[PDB]
């Protein structure tokens, strides 16, 4: 799925 | 405006009041115009794709392709300002914790930079996160100076769900916008007739996005 990031 | 202000006394209310928030003049000219830069930069030494093939027929020499993209991490050499936006776009959302619906957003997609290259093309309507995938919120910034779609076109239009109407928004320049993932804005992008740049960064919310491998 979407690479996500901690923001 | 600081962040938590712009996001406090508006982005919240707008957003669980109609689903869309508009910003105009996020960054100001100097930085909006940098962002523009490396965009176009990107665009010119061929990080984009080649486009959404869109008339695939026969003779392939005419092929049409739309939208073309690329996937920006940030960090990226040439794309510091494009990485400020991105944080930028973090810190309103990060104010916004526990106030944009009942969503707590833990994380966000890459950055994705797309280039409606002005040939006629542009984007069927459609919901982002039609199948919670555990994208909420939906966040772009347009970089496009004095834009005019009355003869350039690519207006964003949404179609908001407990709505009759539809609401027209113009890529224009330094302008943010917000509007929730879902099936609640079911959108499109108008044909566009001149090379059109936006910047898109979806954030997470942390149960649609943790259950989204077993729902
Ligand atoms: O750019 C705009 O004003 C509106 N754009 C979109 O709604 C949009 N949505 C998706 Cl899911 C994609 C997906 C891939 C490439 C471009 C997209 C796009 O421009
Ligand atoms: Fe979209």
């Amino acid at each position: 799925m979407d690479d996500d990031f901690q923001l | 405006l600081p962040a938590l202000k712009l996001a406090l006394e508006y982005i919240v209310p707008c957003m669980n009041k109609h689903g869309i928030c508009v910003v105009d003049d996020f960054l100001g000219k100097e930085t909006g115009q940098q962002i523009g830069d490396e965009v176009r930069a990107l665009h010119d030494t061929g990080k984009f794709t080649d486009g959404q093939l869109v008339s695939q027929k026969s003779d392939s020499s005419k092929d049409i392709r739309g939208d073309k993209i690329t996937w920006i991490e940030g960090k990226e050499p040439g794309c510091e300002t494009i990485g400020l936006l991105m944080s930028s776009m973090d810190d309103l959302i990060r104010h916004c914790n526990g106030k944009l619906g009942s969503y707590k957003i833990n994380g966000r997609t890459k950055a994705m930079v797309a280039c409606y290259p002005g040939n006629g093309t542009g984007y069927v309507r459609h919901v982002d996160n039609p199948n919670g995938d555990g994208r909420c919120v939906t966040c772009i910034y347009y970089l496009n100076k004095d834009w005019d779609a009355k003869v350039s076109g690519g207006i964003l239009r949404i179609f908001p769900e407990g709505k009759a109407q539809f609401a027209d928004i113009e890529p224009k320049f330094d302008r943010l916008l917000f509007f929730w993932s879902d099936r609640r804005n079911p959108h499109e992008v108008q044909p566009a007739y001149a090379t059109r740049y936006a910047i898109t960064v979806w954030y997470f919310d942390a149960d649609e996005r943790a259950r989204a491998k077993v729902k």
